[PDB]
């Protein structure tokens, strides 16, 4: 009965550690 | 005040669910780097999750050439798909240089959006053989959503 919208749970941000960095 | 200090308060905000924070900061990093692809797909993502779906859907449609093959089309799909904009975010998923578990798991949601069942009851299948998270329940449920809107049928 219920219908999920599981795609907003993958809605985040791309790795960071290279920005983090200054890579 | 450096550019890296920036982006450690993006990741905290992120990290934190402050997306209204994190897109401050990184408003302030694409004044300094108004190209940098990272900090646009940071921007769409804050976009996206305090509603603003126009606007994340503007930003990636203004730096189309920037944003070429990190076309966010996961990203552009979901904010089509939130706008009601169905064939959109199925023309979308379907041009996507990469395929990603995120971009199926929208896959699946557009394909019930279209009440295409057969193909959505597949695309969940596969999805729950080969998860890796804590959502096969609610994946389930949704499987079982997509069999009652069959059933209406016969
Ligand atoms: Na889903």
């Amino acid at each position: 009965p219920l219908f999920f919208d599981l795609a907003l749970n993958h809605v985040a941000f791309p790795p960071l550690e290279d920005k983090l960095a200054a890579a | 005040v450096s550019v890296p200090a920036l982006w450690s308060e993006v990741n905290r905000y992120g990290q934190n669910g402050d997306f209204t924070r994190a897109l401050k900061t990184v408003n302030k990093i694409l004044q300094i780097n108004k190209d940098d692809v990272t900090a646009l797909h940071c921007k769409v993502v804050c976009l996206i999750q305090n509603g603003s779906f126009k606007e994340a859907l503007n930003v990636i449609n203004t730096h189309t050439k920037v944003l070429a093959n990190n076309s966010l089309s996961f990203e552009k799909a979901y904010c089509e798909y939130r706008l009601n904009r169905i064939e959109n975010a199925l023309k979308t998923i379907e041009s996507a240089n990469q395929q990603t578990d995120k971009l199926k798991e929208l896959y699946g949601q557009v394909l019930y959006r279209l009440e295409r069942y057969d193909e959505c009851l597949a695309v969940y299948r596969d999805l729950v053989r080969n998860s890796q998270d804590d959502y096969d329940e609610e994946r389930k449920t949704n499987l079982s959503a997509v069999v009652a809107a069959q059933s209406n049928w016969e």
